[PDB]
């Protein structure tokens, strides 16, 4: 009831005054200048594909009961229901941007029935233009493409004859006898259906949220993998200044969001509301009992019954990165509401590349096909945090900041010879112009019957930035690290040694020498100091 | 001018994974 306000209750209870509104306004519209909403047009079409898929979820329940020799009338009550989750359930995606989705089915349909029954239903749909179902992944899932519009489909199977369209996932017994999967399938609906539920003025929290993500983009603080909140952790810690601020507007939201997570006491977490136990062997954060509990840093902790660190990731560097991004987010706010800055200056990409002396490159490289490459990048990608950790600990690092996008290209690699040039010349703009003898395979650029064909070869390359401590004479020594991080990218159930096809290479690089890729249209690259 | 070494190879800046073992 007043869950609403919090677990402290509100700061202050005044609402907006009119020259707050004004800088409301033209937050609003410096978030449409940026891109930030789609049309109502396109908010109708996905409105209308959900629509179809509320239809067709019906209709693989009604089928597989039919199977199992039920009557017309029970296989239509065992119903069948769709949710949407994350950014779109929260009224705060883009025009680009995927639907989270869930089915939710009754106890005698299982996800064999889901990759088979439903899939072929889908595939009889005019408006479905692409379908990959990956049935073995950690959540099992089905990613469509429906009428242009992107939506990702997983399956949760509850211990119940029924589910009929009027059902909420919010109660715990929903959860009893599932397995992990099954568990897991429904915990990103029942949290961003909590937060909803969890904030004061809902359109005030969408805007204010919509400003976050902007934010967090491009000052480069969004990124999961690389330990920066992700989607769900912005939103909880835009919550949750909702909370204290009930009546505010979003201009002053995101002004004493900044403030009060800048002077946050860290490690002690932010919670939307009480954290609760239940009757299950779940795991619950709980860092009195978990010492990984404990390790994290910056916890923003999700509300739904098994509550969970959506931080784990944060490490001590990004933490630091986090941090000064708010103090910059304080003064830039202030001076907004002092009609010193606008808006505008809130959202300047962040310069990453120009901000350290040095940096060192983690290059995957690829010479086979893109699925091949895909999976070698994607286990690479996943230890980059794992070297900054250990990076980090070092006397002489002062910071190890993760950049939080790989830099992605692909070259015709006719022979051996010419993927031992692309690893020999790459990553450094001293040898980079090299490899505009091999063919550059552009985006642009993918001819079938001439490009899209040839043995091509495939780089993701990370960027760490790194600042030394040095009134000191010494040569830094961070091989151990390196070399630890290489041993990390092991072979866990599939092999990565075969070096005439993967390879994995870092690099350490001066600011001016950084590759190309690297800088945008607009921007020179730095030069010799 | 600041030295760091990332790897034992000829190059202490560039760290090839494998050469790793041919290195140290």
């Amino acid at each position: 009831s007043q869950k609403v306000f919090g677990i402290t209750g509100p700061v202050s209870t005044v609402g907006a005054t009119a020259a707050e509104n004004k800088l409301n306004d033209s937050l609003i519209q410096e978030l449409k200048k940026e891109g930030s909403f789609e049309t109502e047009q396109e908010t109708a079409n996905r409105v209308q594909v959900l629509k179809i898929l509320q239809e067709l979820a019906q209709r693989f329940v009604y089928e597989v009961s039919k199977k199992k020799n039920m009557s017309d009338g029970m296989a239509r009550d065992a119903g069948g229901k769709i949710f949407t989750y994350g950014s779109y359930r929260l009224g705060v995606h883009g025009p680009g941007s995927d639907i989270d989705t869930l089915v939710v089915v009754p106890k005698h349909v299982t996800r064999e029935d889901f990759f088979t029954v439903f899939d072929s239903l889908l595939r009889e749909r005019k408006e479905l233009d692409e379908i990959a179902p990956v049935p073995d992944a950690f959540v099992p899932i089905i990613k469509i493409k429906f009428s242009g519009i992107s939506i990702d489909l997983i399956c949760a199977r509850l211990d119940q004859p029924q589910v009929p369209l009027s059902l909420t996932l919010s109660d715990k017994n929903l959860l009893r006898n599932l397995d992990e999967k099954d568990l897991r399938a429904l915990n990103g609906t029942r949290v961003t259906d909590e937060i909803l539920e969890l904030v004061p003025k809902p359109n005030v929290f969408r805007i204010a949220l919509r400003a976050i993500k902007l934010w967090a983009q491009r000052r480069a603080v969004y990124a999961n993998i690389f330990g920066f909140p992700g989607g769900v952790a912005w939103a909880m810690l835009v919550a949750r200044i909702c909370q204290l601020y009930p009546n505010a507007c979003s201009a002053v939201i995101l002004n004493r969001f900044f403030i009060i997570l800048s002077e946050w006491n860290w490690p002690q977490p932010v919670i939307l509301k009480p954290i609760e136990d239940g009757p299950l062997q779940v795991r619950v954060w709980n860092p009195k009992i978990y010492a990984q509990d404990r390790s994290h840093r910056m916890p923003v902790i999700t509300p739904a019954y098994p509550s969970m660190c959506a931080t784990h990731n944060i490490t001590e560097s990004t933490k630091k990165v986090i941090l000064q991004e708010f103090v910059r987010g304080v003064q830039i706010t202030n001076d907004i509401f002092s009609n010193k800055k606008s808006w505008a200056n809130l959202f300047e990409k962040n310069d990453f590349f120009f901000r350290y002396k040095f940096y060192l490159e983690i290059t995957a490289y690829t010479r086979g096909s893109d699925e091949q490459h895909l999976k070698w990048s994607g286990l690479v990608e996943s230890k980059v945090r794992l070297l900054v950790m250990k990076l980090e600990v070092l006397a002489g690092i002062k910071i190890a900041h993760p950049f939080t996008k790989p830099f992605e290209s692909s070259y015709c690699c006719p022979t051996e010879d010419d993927y031992e040039m692309i690893q020999d010349k790459y990553g450094s703009h001293k040898t980079e112009t090299a490899l505009n003898a091999l063919k550059l395979v552009t985006d642009e650029n993918k001819e079938e019957e001439s490009i899209k064909d040839a043995p091509k070869a495939y780089l993701s390359t990370m960027y760490i930035g790194l600042d030394f401590n040095i009134n000191k004479k010494e040569k830094v020594d961070i091989h151990i690290p390196c070399t630890e991080f290489v041993n990390l990218c092991r072979s866990f159930n599939e092999d990565y040694g075969d070096h005439k096809v993967f390879n994995l290479a870092l690099r350490f690089v001066k600011g001016y020498d950084l590759p190309d890729e690297v800088f945008d249209e607009n921007e020179k690259r730095p030069s010799k100091k | 001018d600041l030295e760091v070494i990332i790897s034992l190879g000829p190059d202490p800046t560039r760290l090839d994974a494998k050469l790793l073992d041919s290195y140290s």
